[PDB]
């Protein structure tokens, strides 16, 4: 579980994420599908390729949903609850392939925040994502 | 495969003792029972709505003999596991879109449905090879992914 | 998350094992060393030879927790809370470990349980042992 | 090692700007941070109780420096990474015990501190490459485990 601090830290992450959310959860996913290419079964609909539209959007959407989940740190379960269902009932996306994609994402957030992504927040944020994808993988059996 | 002729030759002889239409069989079925969420490539069979229907499901049935016939071929071609299932690996991953971590689950369960008909005879120095191989089959099913 | 029939068939499977689950730890043990020969590195104080009476004792010690669990299915977290946090803070092993010593007691209770294996007594088992790792890796950090 | 030429000289440019006595260091005890339960091998380090105890200790630092020097040494030799490693394989092994999914976290922390480093300079394509270079050195320091 979260820790006072570890949430602090996260909030204060994503905090100056703002309005580039989108962007680096375009990124993010851009660089999962590059460095795990089979991470690209998921997605045999969209066009993968570098700068792709479809990723961009999907980008947005993802980090959105992150956004949201930091703003109910304190209730993850219900509010991704929606979120959920859908990965474990229509996609059915296997659960190794989220450690792949916090990981992404972690990358990420360091190659733009140099004065933020500390040790401490390194740890805070990496706790974090672990639990998002807890939650939801959490009712695929 | 870094094999050893104690191990292979332990792999093979368990091997020519095997059901192939029945092992091939159950281990399919469970892969769907255990790892629900593999039933995604798998819509086109029918009823996969409980044990009794996905273990019932000829299609399954039928599906299960093919693959295990095949981790058949690659059990007297250890030495060149990549080259055999090269076909197969760009298949899965062209074709069908298959994340090869499905193949490693087909592994363990298929493991499992081995200590299952051997009982006694499946003994730890045993499964150990077959771990080392069904790890072995998964890559090769992987390694032309892209 | 356990089902209500996952709880009635773990109850059943390990019912059968009764008097055995000694005999099945060190058997489950064995084999994860043997077919997995990382996990010996948890364990450079023991002697693992083939029929070791530290693997035995560990053995009873590892099936006897499992058994604990199983009488206290609903709450699992509190009986396993002091396992959690011996294996969090002192002795801290890494949590891919769980995957295959679990495996391995399935491998094992398969083969000599040959009837009770069910495909659906397979199902919860798998999802019965995965909540014991869970709740003793929920410590770490 | 799929390492392809554009994959291998990408790894080897971005290498030329690492700060390697820095580097490692920070990642050893990033690790140590991200990853509390991997001090179990470095109590002799002294104190790891904080986040600042963790980075500042010049044993920590002391240390970095020397496994990055390992890595140094085999980003020279991309093509015999397991004979580059073999003595400190099985040194990890028969020696000091050590998991080898410790060196995986490792691994990534590292790709995590390259980044950290480079921003926008540490593209996908290139962290992609770094991605097989880890694994390959994670792979080969495992391989005389037995
Ligand atoms: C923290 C991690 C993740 C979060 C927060 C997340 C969130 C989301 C969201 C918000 C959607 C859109 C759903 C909608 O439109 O109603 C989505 C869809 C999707 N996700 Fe996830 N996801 C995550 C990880 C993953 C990973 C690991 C995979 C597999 C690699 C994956 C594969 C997909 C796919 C294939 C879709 C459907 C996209 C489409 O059909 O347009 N996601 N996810
Ligand atoms: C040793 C492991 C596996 C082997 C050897 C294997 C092999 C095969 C073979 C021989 C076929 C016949 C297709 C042909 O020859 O035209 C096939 C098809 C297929 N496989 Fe795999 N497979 C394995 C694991 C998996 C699993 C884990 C999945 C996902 C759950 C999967 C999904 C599929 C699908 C969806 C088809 C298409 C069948 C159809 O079109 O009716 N396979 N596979
Ligand atoms: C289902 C999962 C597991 C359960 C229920 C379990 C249970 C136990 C129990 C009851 C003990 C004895 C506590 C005591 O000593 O009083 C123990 C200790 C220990 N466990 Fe586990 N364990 C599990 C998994 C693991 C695995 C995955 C590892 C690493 C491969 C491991 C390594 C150890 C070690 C090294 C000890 C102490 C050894 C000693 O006595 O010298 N255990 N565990
Ligand atoms: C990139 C992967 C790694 C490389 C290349 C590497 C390399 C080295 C080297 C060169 C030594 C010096 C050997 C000696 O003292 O004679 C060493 C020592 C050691 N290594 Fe590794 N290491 C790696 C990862 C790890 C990690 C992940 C762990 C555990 C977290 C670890 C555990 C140790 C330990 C415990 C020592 C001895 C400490 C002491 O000086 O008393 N290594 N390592």
């Amino acid at each position: 579980v979260l820790s006072p601090a570890d949430k602090t830290n996260v909030k204060a992450a994503w905090g100056k994420v703002g309005a580039h959310a989108g962007e680096y959860g375009a990124e993010a996913l851009e660089r999962m599908f590059l460095s795990f290419p089979t991470t690209k079964t998921y997605f045999p609909h969209f066009d993968l390729s570098h700068g792709s539209a479809q990723v961009k959007g999907h980008g947005k959407k993802v980090a959105d949903a992150l956004t949201n989940a930091v703003a109910h740190v304190d209730d993850m379960p219900n509010a991704l609850s929606a979120l959920s269902d859908l990965h474990a009932h229509k996609l059915r996306v296997d659960p190794v392939n989220f450690k792949l994609l916090s990981h992404c994402l972690l990358v990420t957030l360091a190659a733009h925040l140099p004065a933020e992504f500390t040790p401490a927040v390194h740890a805070s944020l990496d706790k974090f994502l672990a639990s998002v994808s807890t939650v939801l993988t959490s009712k695929y059996r | 495969m870094h094999l050893t002729p104690e191990e292979k030759s332990a792999v093979t002889a368990l091997w020519g003792k095997v059901n192939v239409d029945e092992v091939g069989g159950e281990a399919l079925g469970r892969l769907l029972v255990v790892y629900p969420w593999t039933q995604r490539f798998f819509e086109s069979f029918g009823d996969l709505s409980t044990p009794d229907a996905v273990m019932g499901n000829p299609k399954v049935k039928a599906h299960g003999k093919k693959v295990l016939g095949a981790f058949s071929d690659g059990l007297a071609h250890l030495d060149n596991l990549k080259g055999t299932f090269a076909t197969l690996s760009e298949l899965h991953c062209d074709k069908l879109a298959v994340d090869p971590e499905n193949f490693r689950l087909l592994g363990n369960v298929l493991v499992c449905v081995l200590a299952h008909h051997f009982g006694k005879e499946f003994t730890p120095p045993v499964q150990a090879a077959y771990q080392k191989v069904v790890a072995g089959v998964a890559n090769a099913l992987a390694h032309k992914y892209h």
